[PDB]
């Protein structure tokens, strides 16, 4: 069938535009966790900061919030690298099944 | 016959200007919060120890004693504060405001073009609703 | 014929009924503001002394200690406020849920009116259609 | 003129309608003063009570405050009356004019 | 019950099952929110500096108070989410019961 | 410069002029509210319980000082506004002479 291949086709469109959100919403979040360590480094070793989770604000050593800050951020960066890597794929095998489409429509001869 | 053309896209323009108005109203109710925030810091500097009242909802207040008004704890993003002294605090928000300003700046000019290539679109479409009828 | 006189009607109705729901949203919004002031003077009861953190805008707090907590400002009109203790607050507080919820239940039937008889002339409407077409 | 008196006859069918305007307005401020003069009354002797004037908020006098409420509710209604007397004035001199109008119109004859 | 009534309660219900879906998605959020504040509270000494939200103000507190309140706060949530899907599990019942009332009517 | 984008300046002008009305109702009432609050305050005793509004907050201040700030407040808008009136003036000027560079060259 032709037109199964034309829908899968389209399905995997909206796959690679749905990873290229996740993509934009990682960024944000990496963008947000860096001025956020921007911050806490110009901040003097022995400045009062704090943790919002949810209704409570609680004080928190400096030192374990900038780790748990920059755990974040890598997991971030990381995940974000796997994203680009999942994107190229589906890219290809877009650029791919368009191919055997481009082709198997000239059917028979 | 290509009137409709003109007559389609001076919207698609009309709803990018009034996008824009509106988000530069956004951006001047952020300054206006700042510009709130930084008369408190000031109004409350040396005043450790004096009374205030604090608004708890439908006019009505409860009593409080200011403490530590050199200080402040401000949010930073991603579920953090830092407590910042006096200066510290005005120093960001006065960063804030120009970063807004500026974006302001920025956003005026946007909204210039768009309103100026409207304008010569507009002759245009009148010359050819003339033709028309 | 007439059926201009119906399909003109039942927007009288229709722009009657969204200013109800309007006006409903306003009253809830009210007695959920009102819900939070009981929450704050609840949790705030036997705490004087205590630290608390006040906002001042733009993810911003300052410090402060409470004070009388078992004492409140509230307003009752005119430019007047008023002093009281914590029964005293709350009770004025629940009464005013009460008037107002005693308000949403009175909008609610005028609401079911406007959206009954409304039931009842699009029947005709649609079969006045039926004959012109 | 016929024509110059059904013009004063309708601006003074809109002056009824603004004198009817201000009526609703003062009985508003009445039943606001009213309200608060109750709530004073339930209070005791030595309620700490407060003025808001603009941006600022003021401990008075619970004795001062209620005088002065209660001049405010005095004047205003007063004013309600002398309201309701312009109004049946205005109406009088309405159901006139609309007879000197209901006649004029036959001209001559 | 005509058939023009019987439909118009069917989508008044419709209406009822997409307002019970929305306190079901607050609920799940406001269940979530609780939950880690307890992981973190979890994390910090007795003697932490906290502070709970009360409207317009924050309320310094001790911790170990706070954890009997956000416990209790979480306990009253769970049961409110069992509430509300049992409630969306009637609307869809009679949703399901009176487009079949409906059907019969058609025919 | 054509009739059409002279149109488009007065037009604009107009819109200014609209908004200086605007500031112009706002800082009379602002002018209006802080000579009341200076009133009231002449009448209290200068121990009074006075608190001055800065935002989310009331803020305890003693009479003399709140006395002070809000005179100078009151005279920093009523010069806001003797500066709005000119702009106001300096706007209707252009207007008028806009309208006159229009009607001349409609013929």
């Amino acid at each position: 069938n032709v037109q199964h291949q034309l829908a899968q086709f389209q399905q995997l469109q909206q796959q690679a535009q749905a990873i290229s959100v996740q993509k934009q919403t990682v960024e944000m979040q990496i963008n947000e966790t860096q001025k956020a360590l921007e911050e806490l480094s110009r901040a003097a070793d022995d400045a009062e900061v704090y943790k919002s989770s949810g209704n409570i604000l609680i004080r928190v050593a400096k030192d374990e919030l900038t780790e748990e800050l920059q755990e974040k951020l890598e997991t971030l960066q990381l995940r974000e690298k796997t994203i680009e890597r999942q994107e190229e794929r589906v890219m290809k095998k877009l650029q791919e099944m368009q191919v055997n489409i481009q082709e198997a429509m000239k059917g028979a001869g | 016959a290509a009137l409709a053309e003109i007559v389609a896209q001076l919207n698609i323009y009309q709803s990018q200007v009034e996008l824009i108005q509106q988000q530069m109203e956004a951006v001047r109710a952020t300054i206006s919060e700042l510009e709130i925030l930084e008369k408190t810091l000031s109004d409350i500097q040396g005043k450790d120890g004096s009374e205030t009242l604090v608004p708890v909802g439908a006019g009505s207040f409860i009593k409080a004693e200011l403490k530590d008004t050199s200080e402040v704890i401000m949010s930073v993003g991603a579920g953090v504060a830092i407590k910042k002294n006096f200066e510290d605090a005005m120093e960001s928000i006065k960063s804030q405001k120009n970063e807004l300003e500026s974006t302001l700046q920025k956003m005026g000019e946007n909204l210039r073009a768009i309103t100026d290539i409207m304008m010569k679109l507009s002759p245009q479409a009148e010359e050819l609703l003339a033709a028309v009828a």
